[PDB]
């Protein structure tokens, strides 16, 4: 958003102002990609990535094809790293199985390094919360509605209900079972010692939303972060967002209008509608990175199913591109990207909508 | 209230 171009252009000067002489060359096979390029990678010193790449399985082909490749391999579910966690993808917890998983979480963060420093684009991705990690950013309770709705639910009912007529008692602690350890966690000192109460109900909600996004994978971020730190440090990535650091790594696709357009579902809306109408003319005249930073803020990323809009996949499942009327025209837009559903309130003309629109697309999260 | 909130309590403690 706003000077992204911008953004970037000054990113890849950092990279190539900070390049090395000579280069490093990796040898790998196609049926042994990721246990090859784990031992070629983690060889060599992190300092040395940023030299020519020469992958021997164009001479710069065969680079894209390993980013590509690789990319899958190390975010596919069999190493037992990564948890979809999701329904129909993220750190696993239960990743401890393998002794040596900080040492595969070390190689991940300084290949992700590596495309980012090399301008390669990755064919996997992780969610926007989990870029925002990156970036020191702070982690709002929307973020948590999409990585986990029924506890999100959970805080929200606690937020605005009082909880004494409920019976509730509740601790400033919360166990976790991974692998059937059951370990306790005290979100203070002394936290498992003290009632939550009606006056403490924001702090709780703020510790619960803060513990819930590193359950049993602080250690492996721990160590995805200094791994990429080491390539690509972190405070070059400062002046991005979440949603510009997911384009940046995976690439831009343009938006087939038709295919969006049909498989659309409404809620108190109808196509008939004249803020639909409207809607469908925004999308018209604004360019692709608004389209995309639309898709962002709606389905939650800038990457499109296989199959296109149809196979829209939310929470438990199926779930396509939905647009429902929501307060006043007074409000702001705003999106629940589990659902990938868009809460666009009924507005008095074409132009407040454009301007509304672009302002929750540009502007808020 | 019909058996409210215990079962709400009982699912919010369940949750978190
Ligand atoms: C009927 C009823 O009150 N059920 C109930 C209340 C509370 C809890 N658990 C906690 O408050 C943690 C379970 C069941």
């Amino acid at each position: 958003h706003m000077g992204f171009r911008w953004k970037l252009a000054h990113f890849r000067y950092l990279c190539q102002s900070n390049a090395l002489p000579s280069h490093v060359k990796i040898n790998v096979s196609r049926q042994t990609l990721f246990e090859d390029s784990f031992q070629q990678i983690m060889a060599l010193k992190p300092y040395d990535l940023r030299r020519r790449l020469y992958v021997i399985f164009d001479y710069g082909g065969l680079a894209r094809e390993w980013f590509f490749l690789l990319s899958h391999e190390v975010l596919n579910p069999m190493y037992c790293l990564f948890e979809y966690a999701g329904k129909n993808l993220q750190i696993n917890p239960a990743s401890t199985i393998n002794p040596d998983h900080l040492s595969y979480f070390c190689f991940i963060g300084r290949f992700i390094a590596m495309a980012l420093f090399h301008g390669k684009f990755i064919d996997t991705g992780f969610s926007l919360p989990f870029y925002k990690r990156m970036l020191s950013k702070k982690l709002t309770i929307k973020d948590l509605e999409s990585i986990d709705t029924e506890f999100y639910n959970s805080l929200i009912w606690i937020r605005d209900n009082n909880i004494e007529e409920c019976g509730l008692e509740m601790y400033f602690s919360v166990d976790m079972e991974i692998l059937g350890k059951v370990t306790s966690h005290d979100l203070k000192l002394g936290g498992s010692n003290i009632l939550v109460t009606e006056e403490n109900k924001d702090e709780y909600i703020g510790l619960m939303t803060e513990w819930r996004f590193s359950r049993g994978v602080q250690e492996q971020t721990k160590a995805f972060l200094d791994g990429f730190n080491e390539v690509v440090p972190l405070q070059w990535l400062q002046y991005f967002d979440e949603k510009e650091l997911e384009v940046m790594l995976c690439g831009m696709q343009e938006v087939d209008l038709a295919d969006w357009q049909r498989n659309t579902v409404y809620r108190h809306y109808t196509r008939n509608s004249k803020q639909i109408i409207w809607f469908w003319q925004f999308v018209k005249e604004t360019d692709n990175e608004v389209r995309m930073r639309l898709l962002q803020f709606v389905t939650g990323t800038c990457r499109l199913p296989l199959g296109g809009f149809a196979e829209l996949m939310g929470s438990n499942g199926p779930q396509k591109f939905c647009i429902e009327k929501v307060g006043k025209d007074t409000w702001l837009p705003r999106s629940h990207t589990c659902f990938n559903r868009l809460d666009l309130p009924p507005y008095k003309s074409y132009e407040q909508l454009k301007e509304k629109l672009l302002f929750a697309i540009e502007e808020t999260e | 209230p019909a058996s409210m909130r215990c079962h709400r309590a009982a699912h919010i403690c369940s949750v978190l």
